[PDB]
RNA sequence: CUACGCAGUG
RNA sequence: UGCACUGCGUAG
């Protein structure tokens, strides 16, 4: 029968399950039944979890309970096998501690050593001078580090000499520097991973050594307790008077940060006022039970809630499309759109969902290697830092956040700033952290759900500082055509057809696949995020020095990663994730995105058998890919670009910040030599935290019909002047929904209405030429009411009612 | 010009408004029991504010956390002073039980005093 | 059809509450919001009826 | 090209 | 009453 293996050999190599007193399974069982999860096929998983006591086989009849928003249960489930790893990695020191004594070298699998933490391995061992043994841990820890904060290991270390029994270690309320405790739960439990840790990220060597830091610290600093983490704040006199301002910063990844222009203009009155020490320190003590999220302080008397109004109804276009013959009985085309309102706990309620976010830690060698192989779809473009006069501002009415939405909006702070200003605030930010607030509104828009959703408010210096930071790329990104990323493509003109034509270039046997991300803005790990803001950075090689590009991490950490949250006049402190309204949300997405399929389509070539394939490039490939992330430490440039040009030909993306269309090899795939779906399941188990459900992934075997699902939008192949063409349509219950509900009542009735109906009347003019009657016959209902409006009112403005300009709209000549 | 020098003057006076709203007495303790001075921001409310706020979504975690006059919280004594509904009216203690609980509009803002 | 007037009308009078101050007393509130969207999402046309009965009553209350 | 307003997408 | 992209309408 088949047991999990991890082999390394000329002949093959990878972490796969081969045909080949102790226990019945070993580590590397459960590692690969944890990072290789399949429902329909969890008998060893769900054997272990039964063996040691974690659970009973009853848990097993309940649906759903592997998934974790749906039974966050399991989380303790598997907890209840924490300990046991721990002890493991305990174990595991001892015998490389025995080596060492007995000058032994060789390398640890996680397949010599069974669940009871008991080594029974002694092939490969080669004596040597005693005391000189050196083993080989790199693939051990590893890959058994994605295992130890789903398990949640080292609990224990929380209590008193490390006993889960006895009672809560009482840390001193004012600590805040957890340095001597990291190094010593480092050197009890990782000893022999020979490259240098920091426990402080300001010491890192360079980008790399800044995730290996913070991928430790994630671990560790489950330990410490949370009020320890947070801005750090210091009482000064300033002008005879005291006041309490923030002097540095305890991050659970990037450890202590002290600002380097401490001291005791409107530049300091903007960094006062964006910093929360003033806002918490005289604020109430609050305790809200209402979420398990930190409570930090209430700054008003009275709490506050928040209701979101019931949308309106438009009578004159629902009375004109019944008159027509729309929203019949049994018609295919239905009111699935509508304003839900909610009540005065939505809010918070929403906030609640945070709660999916958990302390992640990845593998670190595969997050490298993953991170170098993402680096190279981000070549063609540029990057760096400009200046305050190059900065372009979309709009200069929207929020300045708290406490700045007080005073005014975004336009009063840009005008009082000069260009001087805000470019000593942005050299201010190179050299000091600027905690800052966000806060959470409710959004007021169409959904065919009824939950609520809330977006992220940042203040005005934040947006400020990383506009600055990351305009150049950004703008770089969005004016490029014929990338991987696809921000800033029109669809219109016939940019829906040259994106699709660009995806199916070069596919031996092409299939279409498309996933989702469950929760993605809530449950998406710290690490990644922290790697996409540094893949963003890289491009600041020449204009930025390393202790500016880690102070400028440590700001958007410290304002995006785990800011403070306003939510109905009380603060919180964000667990982790993403905030939407970043300067940087949609490309950091799409970092995220394209860091996933590397690292599913890594996961899908190592986990197969690789004698059984018949290729001798593809095995060099897997033999080599190994290599690189297992055995050696340097970046190989050569490998990396080999390994982008396979996924480029046998896998090709198109990324819109979640939306992932990717055309894939046949035959690669059904052999495991490219990703499937269920590689990208178990991903996004073991590294996203989160269970993808089939259903809202979707596979289409051909080309011609086109993605199922692209932004909202359906495919159709279309005839246009004696040339196929792909043209994209919405749904028409959403159009419908649009037309016949509106925000406000300023825009029941009147002129504005011409605007709104043209543009949905233009979004909705492809349906005319799909094969159903009534999704045509959509766009001559919008036709005939701007018609009747424009009669209502009362030769341009022909052109609305007539067709030809929705035609001029989805062909190629613009 | 006018309106950046209006903006300087509103932080400046909200900054000297939440000075007066602060305490010097158990700040200044906790700065001269520190070593270095720094301190976690999250603490500071935690040991010197004066009055607590508690959002009880039902009356479950009612009796569970604040059931009496007097309870505990953060090492800390807190009396009750007032406990208001979510329509902003003067909930009375005896209200408070299971068999007016469906009476009332949840969640319960109770603020209480450190005694 | 009747489904698709049914939710129009529940919208409305879900608006008409609201600009009636309904949203003051919060239980009320609720109770509304959750028989509105209940209606919106609901796919059996005698709930839904049943449904905008209950708040058109609570409507008449007052 | 710029100012304002609107609609869709994540 | 957030960050971006795209397309329209009105003045220059
Ligand atoms: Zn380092
Ligand atoms: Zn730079």
């Amino acid at each position: 029968v088949y047991r999990a293996f991890d082999i390394y050999n000329d002949k093959v190599a990878g972490f796969a399950k081969f045909l080949k007193r102790l226990t019945k399974y070993t580590m590397a069982d459960l590692v690969y039944a944890l990072r290789h999860f399949d429902e329909g096929n969890c008998d060893t998983l769900k054997e272990i979890l039964v063996t040691y006591n974690c659970c009973d086989d009853d848990y097993f009849n309940k649906k759903d309970w592997y998934d974790f928003v749906e039974n966050p249960d399991i989380l303790r489930v598997y907890a209840n096998l924490g300990e046991r790893v721990r002890q493991a990695l305990l174990k595991t020191v001892q015998f490389c501690d025995a080596m060492r004594n007995a000058g032994i070298v060789g390398v640890l699998t996680l397949d010599n050593q069974d669940l009871n933490g008991n080594w029974y391995d002694f092939g490969d061992f080669i004596q040597t001078t005693p005391g000189s043994g050196v083993p080989v841990v790199d693939s051990y820890y590893s890959l058994l580090m994605p295992i130890l904060t789903l398990t949640r290991a080292l609990t224990a270390e929380s209590h008193v000499d490390t006993d889960l029994t006895k009672p809560y270690i009482k840390w001193d309320l004012l600590k805040y520097d957890f340095t001597e405790e990291r190094l010593k739960l480092f050197d009890r439990y990782f000893k022999y991973w020979d490259q240098t840790y920091h426990p402080n990220c300001v010491n890192c060597l360079d980008d790399r050594c800044i995730l290996h830091c913070a991928n430790f610290n994630v671990l560790f600093s489950t330990v410490f307790p949370p009020t320890s983490f947070g801005p750090l704040v210091r009482k000064i006199f300033v002008d005879g008077v005291p006041f309490v301002v923030s002097t540095g910063y305890h991050f659970r990844e990037l450890g202590v940060v002290h600002n380097q222009d401490v001291n005791l203009s409107f530049k300091e009155l903007l960094v006062y006022a964006a910093d929360p020490a003033m806002h918490a320190a005289s604020g109430n003590l609050l305790l809200d039970k209402r979420t398990t999220c930190f409570s930090v302080a209430a700054l008003t008397n009275n709490v506050a809630f928040q209701t979101v109004k019931p949308g309106n109804f438009n009578k004159d276009f629902y009375d004109f499309a019944v008159s027509k013959g729309f929203f019949k009985e049994g018609s295919s085309v239905e009111l699935k759109h509508f304003f839900f309102a909610q009540d005065g706990n939505a809010a918070i309620s929403d906030y609640d969902y945070y709660r999916y976010n958990l302390p992640t830690m990845c593998d670190i060698r595969q997050l490298l290697f993953v991170v170098e192989v993402v680096d190279k779809y981000f070549d063609c473009y540029d990057g760096g830092c400009i200046n305050a006069n190059q900065v372009i501002v979309n709009n200069l009415d929207k929020s300045a956040g708290f406490p700045f939405n007080k005073w005014g909006k975004a336009r009063l702070y840009y005008d009082s700033m000069s260009y001087e200003d805000q470019d000593a605030l942005f050299a201010y930010t190179k050299r000091n952290v600027i905690p800052t607030i966000t806060q959470m509104n409710l959004k007021y828009a169409i959904s065919a759900k009824n939950r609520a959703r809330t977006v992220a408010g940042v203040s005005i210096c934040s947006t400020m500082t990383n506009r600055q930071f990351h305009q150049k790329l950004l703008k770089s990104i969005a004016a490029t055509r014929g990338a991987t990323v696809v921000i800033g493509t029109s669809k219109f003109y016939g940019g829906w057809h040259n994106m699709l034509k660009t995806v199916y270039s070069d596919v031996e046997n092409p299939h279409l696949m498309g996933w989702d991300y469950p929760k993605c803005d809530r449950a998406m790990p710290n690490m990644l995020r922290i790697m996409a803001s540094l893949v963003l950075a890289r491009k600041h090689t020449t204009c930025c020095s390393l202790s500016h590009r880690f102070y400028r991490l440590a700001n958007e950490c410290a304002q995006v990663l785990s800011e403070m949250v306003m939510c109905g006049g009380s603060l919180y402190v964000k667990p982790g994730g993403t905030s939407s309204g970043d300067a940087t949300t949609a490309y950091a997405n799409s970092v995220f995105n394209i860091c996933q399929a590397v690292t599913a389509n890594v996961n899908a070539l190592l986990s197969t058998d690789g004698n059984k394939i018949a290729d001798k490039y593809v095995r060099n490939l897997q033999h080599r890919l190994y290599e690189c992330l297992y055995r050696n430490r340097d970046v190989d440039t050569d490998f990396v670009n080999e390994f982008y040009a396979y996924l480029r030909k046998h896998f090709s993306m198109m990324i819109l910040s979640d939306d992932a269309v990717v055309c894939f090899n046949s035959t690669y795939a059904s052999q495991g030599l490219v990703a499937s779906i269920k590689n990208f399941k178990s991903v996004l188990y073991y590294q996203n935290n989160v269970f993808m459900s089939e259903a809202k992934c979707w596979t289409e075997t051909d080309l011609t019909k086109g993605p199922h699902e692209f932004c909202s939008q359906h495919t159709m192949l279309v005839k246009q002047g004696d040339d196929y063409v792909y043209l994209p349509y919405p749904d028409p219950s959403r159009i419908l929904g649009a037309g016949c509900f509106v925000d406000d009542i300023v825009k029941t009735d009147g002129t504005l209405m011409i605007e709104r109906f043209v543009s949905l009347a233009i979004d909705a003019y492809p349906l005319t030429k799909h094969p159903n009657q009534e999704y045509a016959d959509v766009f001559h209902l919008y036709l005939q009411y701007i018609r009747k409006l424009h009669d209502e009112l009362t030769d341009n403005t022909s052109r609305y009612w007539e067709p030809e300009f929705y035609e001029a709209m989805y062909t190629p000549h613009t | 010009e006018d309106k950046r020098a209006k903006v300087t003057s509103a932080m400046q006076t909200m900054l000297f408004t939440m000075l007066r709203k602060l305490d010097n007495d158990a700040l200044n303790n906790i700065i001269n029991n520190a070593r270095d001075g720094c301190v976690p921001l999250n603490i500071i409310p935690l040991t010197t504010a004066a009055k607590l706020m508690v959002v009880i979504p039902d009356y479950n975690t009612y009796k569970n956390t604040c059931d009496g006059t007097t309870f505990t919280y953060a090492s800390a004594l807190w009396e009750i002073q007032q406990v208001v509904d979510a329509d902003s009216k003067i909930v009375q203690l005896s209200e408070i039980s299971m068999d007016n609980s469906p009476n009332l509009a949840w969640p319960l803002i109770v603020t209480a005093l450190r005694a | 059809s009747k489904m698709s007037d049914v939710k129009c009308t529940s919208v409305v009078l879900l608006s008409v509450l609201q600009q009636l101050r309904v949203e003051s007393s919060s239980k009320l509130w609720a109770q509304c919001v959750q028989l509105h969207n209940d209606i919106l999402l609901a796919k059996d046309t005698t709930e839904a009826f049943e449904k905008m009965v209950s708040l058109l009553s609570v409507l008449l209350s007052m």
